[PDB]
């Protein structure tokens, strides 16, 4: 789907949390941090499936 | 005339009032906008024209901007240190 294989192998799952200018942080979905790009990947509580 | 046990209570009141004016300006908001926490310009689009902005203005008013982070009316105390121990009948 994106970037390159070397960078893709490197990325590990992280939970995104956006912060405004004001100060309250909004929580977002899961993502796959490939390189420094963010991938809209979904993590299932059961097992370890990362879709 | 006021004793130092008086000045302790007056300082307790003064620090609670200053914590309160730090809180009520730190976390107050109209539509998620902290009005007194930080200094910036709010521009109002008051006209159909592009430059019709009336800008409201702010000053950080916390305890450091007002300059009330240090307020001691507590005078001074003299502390004496006396050693504490447990005796022994070992002679």
């Amino acid at each position: 789907g994106g970037v390159d294989a070397t960078d893709a192998n490197g990325a590990e799952l992280v939970k995104m949390s956006y912060t405004d200018k004001n100060g309250k942080t909004i929580e977002g979905g899961y993502a796959l941090k490939a390189g420094d790009k963010y991938y809209a990947a979904d993590y299932d509580e059961a097992t370890g499936a990362i879709k | 005339t006021n004793s130092q046990s008086d000045l302790d209570s007056i300082q307790a009141e003064i620090t609670q009032r200053l914590n309160e004016i730090d809180r009520v300006s730190g976390q107050t908001q109209f539509n998620g906008v902290k009005v007194l926490a930080q200094d910036n310009t709010l521009t109002i689009q008051v006209g159909a024209n592009d430059g019709e902005t009336i800008d409201i203005d702010l000053k950080q008013i916390n305890s450091q901007t007002l300059g009330l982070d240090s307020l001691n009316v507590q005078k001074a105390y003299d502390v004496k240190d006396t050693a504490v121990t447990t005796k022994a009948y070992a002679n």
